[PDB]
């Protein structure tokens, strides 16, 4: 489906990173938050859904995903609740450019940038950023 | 630099 | 209008600042409440935006947040052409505060009302029921294959 996402927690330098992966493309978004709360999760999912056509999210099974605020956000947005391949990859990237920034926040969004715009394969390749919009543009037919 | 110069 | 061009505008409500990025060709928006219009918050906003879309050009209101070296360095890192004072989206602000009015009572905090409003803006059928929503138009314009 153009509409299936996986949402994941990652922990480094004491702060929490929330990572959404569009399964069919490998496209990511990430937001750095103080703690893994119901408030932040819901808020994150609302931003996500205002941007992309989110139908189903796959989540670890933490209490942050099961608060009533998350369910009201998911009910309002029409979202249904239910690879580490692009998660170890995010970690790797943060560490290659981490030195380039003071705040963890900023290197996270640099790493999301680099991941989404990196061409995979040779001439003929696509980036994750292109795969997502292509998949969804195709599906809009 | 990248958020606070250099 | 070209696919890589965005307008950035601030708007103020309840004493808070909303940064808005409008995809010119499509009318697609995204937005955040930030504490104040500083360099750091703007830079951070742009960097998130550019990580998700293929952002070539930004038109700004040339406010002091955009003239800071933090933003300039953000735009150079992302290869974004920054075009201060270049106009084109002011209705976009009146529209967004309108939609924020309609959902405001369903949210405890303004910031949640802003995202709900973004969602509603981006999903609305423009021009009857044979039409396309801003979120549909952007992916259509940006799609390379």
């Amino acid at each position: 489906s153009p509409g299936i996402w996986q949402l994941d927690c990652t922990h480094l330098e004491g702060k929490v990173i929330l990572v959404a992966v569009h399964v069919a493309s490998g496209y990511i978004e990430a937001e750095v938050i103080p703690a893994e709360t119901g408030q932040e999760t819901a808020y994150f999912l609302l931003k996500l859904a205002g941007r992309w056509p989110v139908k189903t999210v796959h989540t670890d099974n933490g209490s942050n995903f099961t608060s009533t605020t998350v369910k009201a956000a998911c009910d309002w947005a029409g979202i249904k609740q239910e690879i580490e391949s692009m998660n170890k990859e995010l970690k790797k990237i943060i560490g290659q450019v981490r030195d380039q920034a003071e705040h963890l926040k900023t290197a996270v969004q640099m790493a999301v940038f680099i991941h989404n715009h990196k061409r995979k394969g040779g001439i003929g390749g696509y980036s994750a950023g292109e795969r997502i919009v292509d998949i969804i543009a195709t599906d809009i037919q | 630099k990248x958020d606070n110069p250099p």
